[PDB]
């Protein structure tokens, strides 16, 4: 009689559809995903230092709104904004916000050290109604508002040198008055001149009269403008009039940090990949949940599946 | 597919295979079995093992990017900004795509191989004592008990001892 | 005897050659073109929504030169401009002309909705002869070029709440005078200043009186400006002299319109894909006509042919 | 090429088969015959079919993008623009090089693949009855008319018919 | 790998063998010989120099591009620059990794091709006249002199000549 | 007895470890590097002419400052910039400084036009202590600076036409003065103003008087503009003061041209591929040297290695 014996291969009952270079469409006994699709909805808060902005913005932290005192001196890997946040003070704009924005964030602390400035002639710590602190009349921590001493502002020529090993930043402003009055109160006179200089820079910045729509009862505006000083370089503050004045320099750092925005709350749990969805799982190479991500992350695709075979062609009884 | 074996000569998997990837069918005189080959198994298993290394948990640092969502229209710049994220992520959708699409036609093709790889070794192991029915099994012409049949699978088969009783049943007329 | 039974495949007398991994000449028995090189030379009018500008830049349309009165309130998918186009009215620039033209070509409307400004104590509707408009001294459609009233320009102060859905697109100017004469007719007096503003924006603008280069017998220039408002927002014009006002906002929309550079005719005829040459089939993955292109489209590589095989090798008797 | 068939033992095509891309030629005492086996030949068009779905008509919609030339020299933000199309360009026409050499390298080994398939399951099915001459003829050892010849094309040959006439003249002296 | 060849069914290579990339070792009453096949060696070269022609000296030419360092921290425009080279970078060494893994493979692959049609070719040559041991040697069941094994390496030998000789053997008690 | 015949392949003592798609680590009889790695440290002067900027950065020898005299008119595929480099002249900046220095450096020429600009009623060739050249008070040698004549320094209206086949390249400035003095002493008056025209450009700028930090012991600054005309265009200079004046036009080319920051020598040899770290061989695919190159180049890679094989999988006895 002899004997008959079987050359064969494993299959299942429920195999899974996989695409290849000829079939769309070719079923194999398993697969893997390789696009992660989902998160759990909330960022984790390590092992990336999270700095949530609550009602702040990086930029009034920055500037010292009254609301952000909380926030002198932080450090983060990751700042998130939240789109509920607000601004409580006098009102400003920034030209060039998403550069200042974006270094700021990237240099990854709001480290000040204060200087001292000599502002011999003029009144210091001017404040607003706009920018209650502690039920008074404030203004911005990081700003020194300066107004006139005895009805008179002298012309203001004041140094500072930068002897560190780090570029200093320096965060100051301009007082657009929003009338005649806005102007003569503060420095009782015409007109102001603003030229911040160094040995490499000059930025210069004319006041100009005029009402602007009131925010927060307010028809003036502050222009807030920056300066890096080199080690070695000194900055020069020229003034004859509406100097929003710094208190001292922020540091400058380089390294790994970053700002999101994103509504999704912050949980107790380590994940090293942050979409503004929420933290996501990083063992895929691909993902499909926002083209934003901070961390060690896979990389954004336009597909919300591809699966890979890990098995052999699926031919079932 | 592209050897021939998987979903060509033989005609279907085995779903009573649970214990291995490849295998073994028989009858005899003292009935029909099967077994799992565990090196072509593991072969296989190792080379898909091979491609999921270069893939699970590979992922790149990325820190401070630009911008990609906008509340304002700026023109210019936020085109430029808007462009080079678009770009970047059809390039990537589409080595993710091809990546898929060239390992899975790699991976159906391997495990095919190994199919017949191990048909093949089997076949020259038996020399003159069988033939190929080309469905994957062979017709052994000598009596094969159990401990025989455990030999031709263990690779310890002498097909010596049973040559004069195979050709004889062979060339029989 | 028996017989003799050979297997084989066929050939063809005529191969094609095409690359491979390991050989860049080998002969299959065919191939198909995978790289798309030619156009007809048409763009064709379906099925996207083309707007041919002829002698009119966008630009000019938006402002509304004369000759570009036709295209009062047009919607695009893609606004075509031609080489031969020329301005015919107020010489004028645009700071950012790039950007201005781009958010109108991807906004893909000129819709305009007239407004009704405070302009009491000034005359409207100021015209020039370098501006014809039916035969009559004319100006821009879009625009209202505010001179003096009894010899007196008071100080304006005019505003505008937008209370729509939608953001609005305000446009507007400063007249530069040639010389002091061109500055005295209209304002009669020294100079104007220019703040328009909102709740989160200001621009502010400076007149500056000097002869330029003659553009259709004038030296005075009007530099173009523009500002958007927010719904919940306010528009305030705050002026004392030399504004070239808004008569009213374009709607900005969101949407897939552009605008292309081409000197290719207009056709009538079916075609999903446009480049400047022309439109072309999109059957094929790839073209080397144009980088340039709208609508769906295959990408544009700098092959001129790549052949995919759709046959075996050749292999001829 | 990596299965030795085409443009290897067979040592060239047949311009005179029309009607398919595989197929049969014979002798035997009733003449010599061309027969084209459709099996094969759809196996191969449909995966060629099959990566023709994935790349004709598959073209994707761009609309607002940057501006691509210029009129005016403008330094920075200009530079920017042009490398990233620059950039983005060369990507994608290595992308488009790649894939029809890997392609074009992958048509043709599968159809080298189904050549070889077609051969060894026709060996198979003759068992004992034929030798392979090396050159993908088959020496017949037996009478086999045109029914028979048709027989071996359609899969229902029976090597058991004719394997007495064929053993005895294939271990003659 | 995936024809079962080279680190499969031939247990290990020759160091022995510096003249050619595949060969024949015989014994026979002459003695032990050594001969490198030429013809296999050059398929398998060229298909490498192949490879070689497309990525060496093939450099693209490139002029003024963005500026890649920066002294100063300037935010928005810089991000983009520094993104821009970052992407670009990141998606060429994606693609020297990918090639160089996947050309990796196929030369591994089309080089054990190689020698599993040597082995082949080589066996239908022989027809009757010897069997496969399984370890990539032929027992021949015939005297075979140093002439007669170069007339297999050149591909001239007559299997019709050795038959009786050979089946006499093969079919022996 | 009959005989043995054994088919099989070549193998050898010592193989090479290459990647896979299935195997991070497989042994070939051979392989080849696909990533360049190294350079010799030298900047090879063929087959590109390569032109050494020395102490000069390539503004300061298109200014025209006295160290970088003897680059007048010169042409290159590729200015090297040292970082020795210093400037020894008036103290300046420039505005969007990066998109000079690019278009410049792209031009790939220095070649210098003189023209002879109607001056009169003002003091040409102003010079300074700052800027010494050959012992003696000096200045940029393409810029002409004009003071007053006999106490009076009327308005400027000087006018030259673009008759040529190529676009003119301008290179003007504005002298800030840094006090009262600084303004009296060259202009004998208040304020200049200068407006640079075209008919389809002007540039406008103000003199800021006001101190900056001493540089080379002077608090003034030189801010520095450009400006191109176009074939049958005009340009306009107007001037009441403070005005830096060209003394020509520079041609504007295109072509390869490009500029490098290096410290690598330049050597006597011939290399088709630049990086900053010297020449690198271009046989190979792939680089990792550096990002930035200039020539026909391998494309740069993180990795530093990728063998490629050459041989088969090596099974040794
Ligand atoms: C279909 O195909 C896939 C892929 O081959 C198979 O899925 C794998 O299955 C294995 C074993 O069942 C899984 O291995 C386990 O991984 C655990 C870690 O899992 C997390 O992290 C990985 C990232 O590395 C993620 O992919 C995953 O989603 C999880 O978040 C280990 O902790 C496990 O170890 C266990 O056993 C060992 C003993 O050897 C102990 O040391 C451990 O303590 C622990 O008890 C285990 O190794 C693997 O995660 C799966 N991979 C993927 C990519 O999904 C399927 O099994 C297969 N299906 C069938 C039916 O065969
Ligand atoms: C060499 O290889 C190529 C690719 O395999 C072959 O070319 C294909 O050939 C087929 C049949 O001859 C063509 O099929 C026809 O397509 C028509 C549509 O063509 C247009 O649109 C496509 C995009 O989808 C473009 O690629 C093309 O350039 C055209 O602009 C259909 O309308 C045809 O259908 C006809 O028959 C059916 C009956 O089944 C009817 O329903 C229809 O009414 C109509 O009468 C037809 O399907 C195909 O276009 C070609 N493809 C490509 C990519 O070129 C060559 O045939 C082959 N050469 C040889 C010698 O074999
Ligand atoms: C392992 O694998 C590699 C790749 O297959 C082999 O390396 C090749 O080996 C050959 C021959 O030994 C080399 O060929 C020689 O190239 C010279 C030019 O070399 C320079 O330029 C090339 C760029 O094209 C660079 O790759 C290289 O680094 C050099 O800078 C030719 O001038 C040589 O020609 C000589 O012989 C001919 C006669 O035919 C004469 O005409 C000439 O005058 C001259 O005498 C020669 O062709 C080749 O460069 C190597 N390629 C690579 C990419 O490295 C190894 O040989 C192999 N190892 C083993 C042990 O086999
Ligand atoms: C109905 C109405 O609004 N009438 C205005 C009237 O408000 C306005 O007076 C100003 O009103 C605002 C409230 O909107 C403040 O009360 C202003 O006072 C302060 C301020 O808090 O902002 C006081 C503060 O001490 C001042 N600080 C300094 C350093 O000077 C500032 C500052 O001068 C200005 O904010 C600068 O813009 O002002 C108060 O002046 C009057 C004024 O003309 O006009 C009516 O029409
Ligand atoms: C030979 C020569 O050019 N001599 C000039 C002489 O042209 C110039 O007078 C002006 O000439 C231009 C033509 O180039 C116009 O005719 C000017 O009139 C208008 C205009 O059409 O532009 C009339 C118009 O009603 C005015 N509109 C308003 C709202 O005021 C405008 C407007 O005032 C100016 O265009 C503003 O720039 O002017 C005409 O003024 C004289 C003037 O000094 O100088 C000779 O040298
Ligand atoms: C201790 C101290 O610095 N005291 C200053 C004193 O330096 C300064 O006088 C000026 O000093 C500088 C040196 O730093 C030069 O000597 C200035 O002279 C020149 C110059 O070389 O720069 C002379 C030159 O001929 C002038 N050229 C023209 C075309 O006018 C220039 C030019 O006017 C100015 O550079 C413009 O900024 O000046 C010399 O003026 C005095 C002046 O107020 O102040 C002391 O406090
Ligand atoms: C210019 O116009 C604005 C808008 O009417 C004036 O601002 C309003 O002033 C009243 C009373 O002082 C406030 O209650 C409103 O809240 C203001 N509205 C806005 C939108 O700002 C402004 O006073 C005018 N300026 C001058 C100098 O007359
Ligand atoms: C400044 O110079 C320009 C150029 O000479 C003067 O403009 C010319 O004036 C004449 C007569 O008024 C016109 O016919 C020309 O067409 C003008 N040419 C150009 C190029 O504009 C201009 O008048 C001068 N300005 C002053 C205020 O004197
Ligand atoms: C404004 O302040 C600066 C800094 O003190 C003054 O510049 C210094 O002046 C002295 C003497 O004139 C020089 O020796 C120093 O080298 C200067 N230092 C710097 C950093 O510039 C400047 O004179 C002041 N300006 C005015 C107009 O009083
Ligand atoms: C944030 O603002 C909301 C709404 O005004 C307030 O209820 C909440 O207490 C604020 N939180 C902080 C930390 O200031
Ligand atoms: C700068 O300060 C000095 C000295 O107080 C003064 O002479 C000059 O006018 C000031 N200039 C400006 C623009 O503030
Ligand atoms: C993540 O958030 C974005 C917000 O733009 C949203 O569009 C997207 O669908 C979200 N994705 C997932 C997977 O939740
Ligand atoms: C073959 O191997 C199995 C162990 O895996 C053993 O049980 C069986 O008895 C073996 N038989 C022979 C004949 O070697
Ligand atoms: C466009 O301009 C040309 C040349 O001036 C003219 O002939 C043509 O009629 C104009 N067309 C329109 C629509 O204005
Ligand atoms: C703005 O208008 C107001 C009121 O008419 C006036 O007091 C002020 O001077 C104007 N300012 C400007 C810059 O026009
Ligand atoms: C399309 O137009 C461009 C204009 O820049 C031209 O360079 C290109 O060669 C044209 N291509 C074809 C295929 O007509
Ligand atoms: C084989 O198939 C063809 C039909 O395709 C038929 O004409 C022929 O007679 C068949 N012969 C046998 C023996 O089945
Ligand atoms: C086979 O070829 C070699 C030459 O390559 C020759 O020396 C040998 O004698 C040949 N033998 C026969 C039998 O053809
Ligand atoms: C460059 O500057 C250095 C240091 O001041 C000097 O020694 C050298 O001679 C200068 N070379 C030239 C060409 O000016
Ligand atoms: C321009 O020059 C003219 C004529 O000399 C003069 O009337 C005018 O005031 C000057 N303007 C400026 C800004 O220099
Ligand atoms: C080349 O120079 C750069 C300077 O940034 C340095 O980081 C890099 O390591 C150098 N590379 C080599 C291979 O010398």
């Amino acid at each position: 009689p002899g004997a008959t014996l079987c050359l064969g291969h494993h299959a299942v009952p429920n195999g899974t559809i996989v695409k290849t270079i000829t079939n769309d469409q070719i079923e194999v006994t398993n697969a893997t995903e390789l696009v992660q699709s989902s998160s759990t909805g909330e960022i984790c808060d390590s092992p990336h230092q999270i700095l949530d902005g609550e009602n702040c913005t990086l930029i009034d932290a920055l500037l010292g709104d009254p609301q952000c005192d909380g926030f002198q001196n932080k450090k983060w890997d990751l700042f998130v904004e939240r789109s509920k946040a607000y601004s409580n003070c006098y009102p400003y704009d920034v030209p060039d916000y998403a550069s200042l924005r974006s270094l700021v964030a990237s240099s990854g602390t709001l480290e000040f050290n204060n200087e001292s400035f000599n502002w011999t002639g003029v009144t210091q710590n001017g404040t607003s109604s706009a920018c209650i602190r502690r039920s008074n009349n404030s203004f911005f921590s990081r700003l020194n508002w300066l107004t006139h001493l005895k009805f008179k502002y002298p012309a203001l020529n004041v140094t500072m040198p930068n002897n560190e090993k780090f570029d200093k930043l320096y965060i100051w402003g301009v007082h657009h008055p929003g009338t005649d009055n806005d102007q003569i109160f503060p420095y009782a006179q015409a007109s102001g001149r603003i030229t911040v200089s160094t040995k490499r820079s000059q930025q210069t910045v004319i006041p100009n009269i005029g009402s602007r729509p009131r925010v927060r009862n307010i028809p003036s505006r502050i222009s807030i403008y920056w300066t890096i000083v080199k080690p070695g370089d000194i900055l020069l503050i020229n003034s004859t009039g509406n100097l929003i004045a710094p208190r001292g320099y922020f540091k400058i750092r380089s390294g790994k940090s970053s700002i999101m925005r994103s509504d999704a709350p912050i949980g107790k749990c380590n994940s090293e990949c942050i979409t503004p969805n929420g933290s996501i799982p990083n063992d895929k190479p691909f993902q499909n949940v926002n083209r934003i991500t901070y961390g060690a992350c896979p990389r954004y695709v336009k597909q919300n599946t591809l699966k890979l075979a890990t098995g052999m062609r699926n031919v079932p009884e | 597919g592209i050897f021939g074996a998987i979903a060509g000569f033989i005609e279907n998997g085995w779903e009573g295979m649970v214990d291995g990837w490849y295998g073994f069918r028989h009858q005899n005189s003292e009935g029909i079995g099967q077994a799992a080959d565990l090196k072509s198994t593991q072969a296989a298993i190792d080379q898909i093992n091979g491609k999921l290394n270069r893939l699970i948990g590979k992922t790149n640092e990325k820190f401070h990017q630009i911008e990609k969502e906008f509340s304002e229209v700026e023109g210019r710049i936020q085109d430029l900004e808007k462009y080079v994220e678009d770009t970047k992520i059809d390039l990537w959708s589409y080595n993710a795509e091809l990546l898929v699409a060239l390992e899975n036609q790699h991976t159906i093709d391997l495990t095919d191989s190994e199919m017949n790889k191990l048909f093949e070794k089997t076949k020259k192991q038996l020399r003159e004592n069988a033939e190929d029915m080309g469905n994957g099994c062979f017709k052994i012409y000598h009596k094969c008990d159990n401990a025989c049949i455990g030999s031709i699978r263990n690779g310890t088969y002498d097909h010596d001892v049973y040559r004069d009783e195979a050709l004889n049943n062979r060339f029989q007329i």
